[PDB]
Order: structure tokens, then C-alpha cells, then sequence
């Protein structure tokens, strides 16, 4: 579920790029940042643990930054395009590979 | 000297965002440029005041 | 493919025309999230054997 940070529109839709505030329905919780790193053991760790406490702080929040359709676009053609190069490497290596497959590649 | 600045506390609120009431926020003198604190010093006089 | 048949489209309504507005927040939208006090984008990935 999600709250307001701010003043709204009598309850209208949630505005694009808007900050707001996650809690858990099952449990009504609210969301928190916690410095427990997930990596200690490694020498620069970059994870943080996230934990959801009763409490809810004003500090701790959570905004929406929303992407633009064609970086989703793009990332998605990136990952089918390296998919279809595997399998071509694993053609490759197999040692034999159809004309057709060839012009695809 | 009386003029502040009224500046966010949270990095959620920004310049020009409209003040809630309920936000925590920092008040900072336009001349001498250093925000205010409630130090921990306790006046002699009074008991259980600290000065500001 | 395109061939004679008896098949029919159940025609679905995923989101209307008007729905379909860039200043709102829409399901199915693809967002990230940004902790604006410690500045940080959350992120999912494996560490060593499980997603966390």
C-alpha cells in the first residue's frame, strides 16, 4: 500500500514521479532503510538491508521515478539480440551451423 | 537579523516545494548564515533551561 | 497464421484510451525505486546462491 508525502488531490490518481510511502498490507508495516550491509565479507560492500518496522518515520520514503518506454525497449532488444548470439555460439561450437542460421546471425 | 531562511530537513522536500505542516525543517539567518541549536548549556538562573 | 477456420478473439480490455495518459501513474508501468535519504536506488540481484 501507498501513502502521500504531500498534499493530494481528494484521493486522485497517484501522479507520475511522485514520492510516497510503502507499507506492508498483511503486516502494516512500513518500509525502512537499515545500514547492515548484505556483502560485509566483501572488502567495499554495496548492499544495504531493507527492513519494514510498525513504526512508519517521515524520513523514510520511497520515490517513483518512472522510465521512459524506450529504455524498456531497448533493454529488451538488447536481451533477445545476446540470446540469439548464444545460441549461435553454441552453433558455433558445436561446429556446424545452417545457411539460414548464418543470415540471421 | 530577524530574517530566516526556511530550508528542508528532508531530502524528500525540495527548493521551492510548499511547507507542510508537521515537516521537520532548518531555519537558517540570511546574515550570519548558521542555523539554530538547542545547545546542551543550562542558564544558572533558570533550572532545566537550556539556551538556544 | 491466415487460413480459413472457425477461431475467434476474446477482445480484453487492458486499459482504456483516456487511462492511457503519460502524467499518471498506470499499471504495468516499469518504475524505479529511489531511497531520497540515503540516495540510492533499490535493487534485486543474486549474491551468492539466492536473489535478495
Amino acid at each position: 500500500e501507498l501513502d502521500p508525502t504531500t498534499l493530494q488531490k481528494t484521493d486522485s490518481f497517484v501522479p507520475r514521479n511522485s514520492y510516497v510511502r510503502l507499507r506492508h498490507l498483511c503486516t502494516n508495516t512500513w518500509i525502512q532503510s537499515t545500514n547492515v550491509p548484505i556483502d560485509i565479507e566483501e572488502e567495499r560492500p554495496i548492499r544495504l538491508m531493507l527492513g519494514t518496522c510498525p513504526t512508519k518515520e517521515d524520513k523514510e520514503a520511497f520515490a517513483i521515478v518512472s522510465v521512459p518506454v524506450s529504455e524498456i525497449r531497448d533493454l529488451d532488444f538488447a536481451n533477445d539480440a545476446s540470446s540469439m548470439l548464444a545460441s549461435a555460439v553454441e552453433k558455433l561450437n558445436e561446429g556446424f551451423i545452417s545457411q539460414n542460421d548464418r543470415r540471421f546471425v | 537579523g530577524s530574517w530566516l531562511f526556511i530550508q528542508p530537513f528532508w531530502k524528500l522536500r525540495s527548493n521551492g516545494d510548499n511547507v507542510v505542516v508537521g515537516d521537520k525543517v532548518i531555519l537558517n539567518p540570511v546574515n550570519a548564515g548558521q542555523p539554530l541549536h538547542a545547545s546542551n548549556y543550562e542558564l544558572s538562573d533558570n533550572a532545566g533551561c537550556k539556551e538556544v | 497464421n491466415s487460413v480459413n477456420c472457425n477461431t475467434s478473439w476474446k477482445i480484453n480490455l487492458f486499459m482504456q484510451f483516456r487511462d492511457h495518459l503519460e502524467e499518471v501513474l498506470k499499471g504495468g508501468d516499469v518504475v524505479r525505486l529511489f531511497h531520497a535519504e540515503q540516495e540510492k536506488f533499490l535493487t534485486c540481484d543474486e549474491y551468492k546462491g539466492k536473489l535478495q
